[PDB]
């Protein structure tokens, strides 16, 4: 199906970074009529997935100005200018342009060590 | 403000069967495409199950077909998921998930139940 590679799988950060998160899809989201579907969820740690982007750039209800999304056809940024303790967790693209349904590898964002 | 509560998790025995329901209050359940997505302990997600607001299953994953199914009861409020012969891979968070037609996909979450195979 369409698989989604979420570069890094791990990201050490430090409270007040800025970064940057991507989402290879293996299949252009731009063959159909569902151009670029590809959307964020935030797996806060003991928490449920929430929705962060939606439809590459879109930011979901309850979403703080400092997430943003970007890309077309196969790859993907989701960028956070000023990580909060409330930004850490798993992070989740996935993709509804083509069926089914599918969730990437994620990128755990944790405090650097 | 939208709430999902799963339920119906536990420990099953390798072979038998499992019943979840999520009970939904704060929107117009009848109105809302519904699904469920199963997360692994290594935190994949994968969908399970979708159906539309008539109650008609829509999606369905080939390495389930045979032994799950997908429902709602509107006046309840509530959405189902039946599956039968679990193994071990059946192990899992088990959440309901609304579906959000600006998104085309999953909008909120219920905070999952927990379905443990055991041999
Ligand atoms: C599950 C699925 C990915 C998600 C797709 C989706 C995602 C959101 C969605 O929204 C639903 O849209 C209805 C409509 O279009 O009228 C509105 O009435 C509902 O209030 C709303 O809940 C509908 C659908 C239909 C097809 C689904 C696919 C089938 C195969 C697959 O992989
Ligand atoms: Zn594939
Ligand atoms: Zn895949
Ligand atoms: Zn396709």
């Amino acid at each position: 199906d369409i698989e989604l590679t979420q570069s890094p799988p791990s990201l050490p950060v430090s409270l007040g970074d800025q970064v940057s998160i991507s989402c290879r899809s293996s299949q252009s989201l731009v063959s159909n009529n569902r151009r670029n579907y590809l959307h964020w969820y935030l797996q806060k740690p003991g928490q449920s997935p929430k929705l962060v982007i939606y439809k590459v750039s879109n930011r979901f209800s309850g979403v703080p100005d400092r997430f943003s999304g970007s890309g077309s056809g196969t790859d993907f940024t989701l960028k956070i200018s000023r990580v909060a303790a409330e930004d850490l967790g798993l992070y989740f693209c996935s993709q509804s342009s083509h069926v089914p349904l599918t969730f990437g590898s994620g990128t755990k964002l944790e405090i650097k060590r | 403000q939208v709430q999902l509560q799963e339920s119906g998790g536990g420990l099953v025995n390798l072979g038998g069967s499992m019943t979840l329901s999520c009970v939904a209050s704060g929107f117009t359940f009848n109105t809302y495409y519904m699904s469920w997505v199963r997360q692994t302990p290594e935190k994949t997600l994968e969908l399970v199950a979708a159906i539309n607001s008539d109650g008609e299953p829509i999606y369905y994953p080939d390495t389930l077909k045979g032994r799950v199914t997908i429902s709602r009861d509107n006046a309840k409020k509530t959405l189902y998921l039946q599956m039968s012969s679990l193994n071990f891979e059946d192990t899992a968070l088990y959440y309901c998930a609304r579906l959000n037609y600006a998104v085309y996909g999953m909008d909120y979450w219920g905070q999952g139940t927990t379905v443990t195979v055991s041999s």
